[PDB]
C-alpha cells in the first residue's frame, strides 16, 4: 500500500510505525510522534532528507555515530534507523528516538521556572556534558530548543549535528557560512578566533541558557555577527588588555580596540530575583576568556547545585570518540555510503 | 536515593 503522510509529505515509517503527528521542523528534519505497534510505546521519529548536499550529510553522519555511540541517561538515544533496502534508494532517512513531552525553548514562551527546576535542569544538562566532554567531544550547539524535557523535569540533550572532536587547531571558516536557526548561544572566540573549538565553546552556551532560565528572555540576542557581539560587550564590558591577549586573531582585537569603551552591569541588577549562588557560576561560566571560563567538572562542584553533586553516579565516556576523517573534506556522493554502512546494523539481514 | 521529585510541570 501508499506511505503514511504528514502536511503533504511522505513519512514512510509504516507498518511498523503509525499514528503520526506532526511535532515540528528544525532546519534540517520534520520530526512526529508515532506508535511503535512492535515495541508498544510512543517514539519520536525525525525524517531527514539530506542527500542533495553535502553540509546536510554531513550533519546527518555525524549525528548519528555519535547518538550511536553515547549511552546516557541526559543524552537522546537513537532507537531504529528507518531508510531503504538499496543506496540508490534511500532518499531519506528516519531516526526513532524516545519521545520527550516539549523543550526547553518551547516550555520557556509559555511559563516561569522555580529555582528548584532551574537548578535540576542545570545540573542534568551538566551532567550529560560532562559525559560528552569526557570524550573530548563538543556539542557546539547548545541552546534550549535542543534540550528535551518531560514532565518530571527529565532532560535530554539533543541534535549532534554539529559536533566534533576537540581539537585547537580546525579552521572556522564553514560553520559561520553554515546555517543555524539562532547564535545568541555563540561563544566570542568562536567569532574572533580564526583557529580551532575548545571545550569552552559548550560552557559558554549552557551559561546563555541559565541566564535564559532565570529571565525567560536570551541573554545575547542580536541579529548579525558585529551586532550580536555587541550585546556581549554591552554586558560584560569592554574586555580587559588580558583579555585580548589570547587567540584572538588581529583584526578583530584591532576592531576591538576600535570600539567605544562599555562598563560592565552586575549580575543582580540584570536578574534581581535570582538565587545569588547561581548568580555566581554565571558569572563563572560567561566569563569572555575562554582559559579563565570554569570548567564543566568544576562547574558540576560549584555551591549552587551541591544539592546534586555526586560524582559516583556521574558517567563518563570509556574512550575518546574519533572520526577517520575530515567530514568537511568528503563530497555527498561518499557521506551517503557512510551513512548507508552506519544504518545497516538496523536492517533484517545485517551481517557485521 | 537517585531522581530528586519535585513537583510536576505543566505542558502545553
Ligand atoms: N525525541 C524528541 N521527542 C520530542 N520532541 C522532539 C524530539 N526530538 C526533537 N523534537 C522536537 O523537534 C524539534 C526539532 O528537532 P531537532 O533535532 O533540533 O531538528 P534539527 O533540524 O536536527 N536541529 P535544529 O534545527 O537545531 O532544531 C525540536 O526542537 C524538538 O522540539
Amino acid at each position: 500500500a501508499g506511505p503514511e503522510m504528514v502536511r503533504g509529505q511522505v513519512f514512510d515509517v509504516g507498518p511498523r510505525y503509525t499514528n503520526l503527528s506532526y511535532i515540528g521542523e528544525g532546519a534540517y528534519g520534520m520530526v512526529c510522534s508515532a506508535y511503535d505497534n512492535v515495541n508498544k510505546v510512543r517514539v519520536a521519529i525525525k525524517k531527514i532528507s539530506p542527500f542533495e548536499h553535502q553540509t546536510y550529510c554531513q550533519r546527518t553522519l555525524r549525528e548519528i555515530k555519535i547518538l550511536l555511540a553515547f549511552r546516557h541517561e541526559n543524552i537522546i538515544g537513537i532507537n531504529d534507523i528507518i531508510r531503504a533496502p538499496t543506496i540508490e534508494q534511500m532518499k531519506d532517512v528516519y531516526i526513532v528516538q524516545d519521545l520527550m513531552e516539549t523543550d526547553l525553548y518551547k516550555l520557556l514562551k509559555t511559563q516561569h521556572l522555580s529555582n528548584d527546576h532551574i537548578c535540576y535542569f542545570l545540573y542534568q544538562i551538566l551532567r550529560g556534558l560532562k559525559y560528552i566532554h569526557s570524550a573530548n567531544v563538543l556539542h557546539r550547539d547548545l541552546k534550549p530548543s535542543n534540550l528535551l524535557l518531560n514532565t518530571t523535569s527529565d532532560l535530554k540533550i539533543c541534535d549532534f549535528g554539529l559536533a566534533r572532536v576537540a581539537d585547537p587547531d580546525h579552521d572556522h571558516t564553514g560553520f559561520l557560512t553554515e546555517y543555524v536557526a539562532t547564535r545568541w548561544y555563540r561563544a566570542p572566540e568562536i567569532m574572533l578566533n580564526s583557529k580551532g573549538y575548545t571545550k569552552s565553546i559548550d560552557i559558554w552556551s549552557v551559561g546563555c541558557i541559565l541566564a535564559e532560565m532565570l529571565s525567560n528572555r536570551p541573554i545575547f540576542p542580536g541579529k548579525h555577527y558585529l551586532d550580536q557581539l555587541n550585546h556581549i560587550l554591552g554586558i560584560l564590558g569592554s574586555p580587559s588588555q588580558e583579555d585580548l591577549n589570547c587567540g584572538i586573531n588581529l583584526k578583530a582585537r584591532n576592531y576591538l580596540l576600535s570600539l567605544p569603551h562599555k562598563n560592565k552591569v552586575p549580575w543582580n541588577r540584570l536578574f534581581p530575583n535570582a538565587d545569588s549562588k547561581a548568580l555566581d557560576l554565571l558569572d563563572k561560566m560567561l566569563t569572555f576568556n575562554p582559559h579563565k571560563r570554569i570548567e564543566v567538572e568544576q562547574a558540576l562542584a560549584h555551591p549552587y547545585l551541591a544539592q546534586y553533586y555526586d560524582p559516583s553516579d556521574e558517567p563518563i565516556a570509556e574512550a575518546p570518540f574519533k572520526f577517520d576523517m575530515e567530514l568537511d573534506d568528503l563530497p555527498k556522493e561518499k557521506l551517503k555510503e557512510l551513512i548507508f554502512e552506519e544504518t545497516a546494523r538496523f536492517q533484517p539481514g545485517y551481517r557485521s | 536515593r537517585r531522581k530528586p521529585v519535585l513537583p510536576a510541570l505543566t505542558i502545553n
